[PDB]
């Protein structure tokens, strides 16, 4: 699962 | 070939053009236009599902936001609290200010204030009048405390569209809709998402400019912990090609979206955005939606967007396993010198 | 200070010095001698806890080998294959046949051929008689196959001695005992091991230089995925300075062991073995063991031999998730170029 | 599991 990714973005989670 | 955002689109009722070039900043990279078309047209369809940047021109996504303006968003948008950035310079570096800890030495050139609307409006005003040169960007997410013909606004969206579009690509759910209000000139500086984004322009025009994923070694991104993660580190007003060399090859899309109009940022593709200069504030609302999952099992050529999924992945291991973020360059030198440089 | 292997031991009966300095090699780096203790010293004890080399002279280890030649053994070895490895060098550098094929550029120095023991000895004895100057290193397994006698030598190893530091270190079991005959002046370049090993020298002298696990920068080892995986890319006998600039800073620890000496070789200490200039064949016998099980949870700082391990797993994860090893290299310079560099 | 380590050796497995 290297390619797994996360969901961050130029705003506060 | 590379006329970038091309030909000056004329305003209907012969209103003259929308905007000229001397409006645009100068960089020293070409660029090439992003196709502009119709929802109806197949290869817009197509384009969103081979992932790659349209600009829609008739979705009506965010059609009852268009009549919004400062005075009637200050009337109805609420008494909740805003986050205001304030800067001495026109480009908006994005930072996460929970990652600040690791790097003490990274000193923010815009600093976040919480205010009401009302009294961004006055900031605002307060600016324009004394002459100053204090640039604002409101950067907020729409929350519960909107007022109700804001709400109202937000039902008359075209979801029909977009919850479509979410289906058909498989995308995951809609984390947000950010509200962005900036001051002509107003730039922020490049950087890619890991989410699929619908960018809806309402007021004002913004000229965008995107790299696909591909162009990661063009753009050198700041490293995983730092603060400005995914942000890129050449300073695109003054490129620094000693420490930059690959900048020299990088080649971008780009479009001036204005009121109506919604740009398919695709997900892990960089894009630069800025206001037009002398071309009054703008505003904008983005869609963001989580990606489709992961395969099950990949399949070979590994696309670009994958190998960045990879480095990011390894640089967040090393960072956990060695304890200290900032042990993760000294231990990846050590890997490469003298055996794969 | 760096006095190397030090002064010359002199053999009991006044039969002269056991070997001379013109017998060893010449490098460009200084080294310091390794302790020789005696299996009872509290010094030695706390070395091998502690991950450290120690020469151990009175272990009688393999006492039973040490009656061990060339004529006793075509006698009482067995009719089962042995490993031989033949060169135009002296130097025997190890590669992995399995890896061969990842790396189709790789041109080995040195070959293995399969024969019988009484076919080696007549091999070497036809290479002394015709003035040859190809070398041969026999590297096999003790495996079942063995005749009666040497199965009797076998169990008349010190099993009591070894059998409790397997169990004061907590290591896990013996994987393997290999048998090493070679002729003066054959030398197996740098490299580290993934296991403990206990080094008993049963015929001849050897030179042995071990450097701990925290030089890994100034040794270069080849890629994981490479035929010589763990080995060093510095050509001992002409380092090239410019692509391994680090081995300028190299610094050894040193010794000559003959019959009866036993080295302990701590697990991920790099290790070069040198069978001295017109020595005439060596014979060596080593007990590999598996190292200690990995902690439940790790305690910082962290241990060099960690480090090593860290980064011999990102190389072989990307390896497996590149789905082609030879892309490891690039990925990882795209990783740290402008960014960790 | 980064510190995880194998049991390679110059010898055949
Ligand atoms: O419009 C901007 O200035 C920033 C927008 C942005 O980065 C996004 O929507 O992902
Ligand atoms: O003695 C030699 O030449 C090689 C030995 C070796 O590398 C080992 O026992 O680990
Ligand atoms: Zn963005
Ligand atoms: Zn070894």
């Amino acid at each position: 699962q290297l390619t797994s990714y996360d969901c961050e973005v130029n705003a506060p989670i | 070939v590379a006329s970038g955002s091309g030909e000056p689109r004329e305003e209907a009722g012969a209103l003259g053009p929308a905007w000229d070039e001397s409006q645009l900043r100068s960089y020293s990279f070409p660029t090439r236009p992003i196709p502009r078309l119709s929802q109806s047209d197949p290869r817009a369809e197509e384009l969103i599902e081979n992932e790659e940047p349209v600009v829609l021109t008739d979705t009506n996504l965010v059609y009852p936001a268009l009549k919004w303006d400062l005075e009637y968003l200050q009337e109805n948008i609420g008494n909740g609290d805003f986050s205001v950035y304030s800067a001495s310079t026109h480009k908006f570096l994005y930072y996460d200010e929970k990652k600040m800890a690791n790097f003490q030495n990274f000193k923010p050139r815009s600093n976040r204030e919480e205010m009401k609307f009302h009294e961004f409006v006055e900031k605002l005003q307060d600016i324009q009048q004394r002459g100053g040169e204090e640039r604002l960007y409101l950067q907020q997410t729409l929350n519960d405390t909107v007022g109700r013909k804001i709400v109202m606004d937000f039902l008359g969206f075209n979801w029909n569209w977009i919850n479509k579009q979410q289906g058909k690509r498989g995308w995951g759910q809609l984390t947000s809709n950010l509200l962005l209000i900036g001051m002509e000139g107003n730039v922020t500086p490049a950087h890619y998402g890991e989410q699929q984004n619908f960018f809806a322009q309402i007021k004002g025009y913004k000229r965008c400019i995107l790299f696909p994923p591909d162009q990661f070694e063009c753009l050198y991104p700041y490293p995983v912990h730092h603060p400005c993660d995914r942000q890129s580190q050449v300073d695109f007003d003054n490129p620094d090609y000693e420490r930059f060399p690959n900048f020299q090859n990088v080649v971008g899309y780009e479009t001036v979206v204005g009121p109506g109009d919604v740009l398919y940022i695709p997900m892990y593709w960089w894009h630069h955005i800025e206001s037009l200069l002398n071309g009054g504030i703008t505003i904008t609302v983005n869609f963001w939606y989580k990606g489709a999952p992961t395969p099950k099992r990949i399949e070979y050529p590994l696309k670009a967007h994958q190998k960045v999924a990879i480095m990011r992945n390894i640089e967040k291991m090393l960072g956990e396993a060695l304890g200290n973020p900032q042990e993760v360059g000294p231990l990846l030198n050590t890997m490469i010198k003298g055996r794969y440089n």
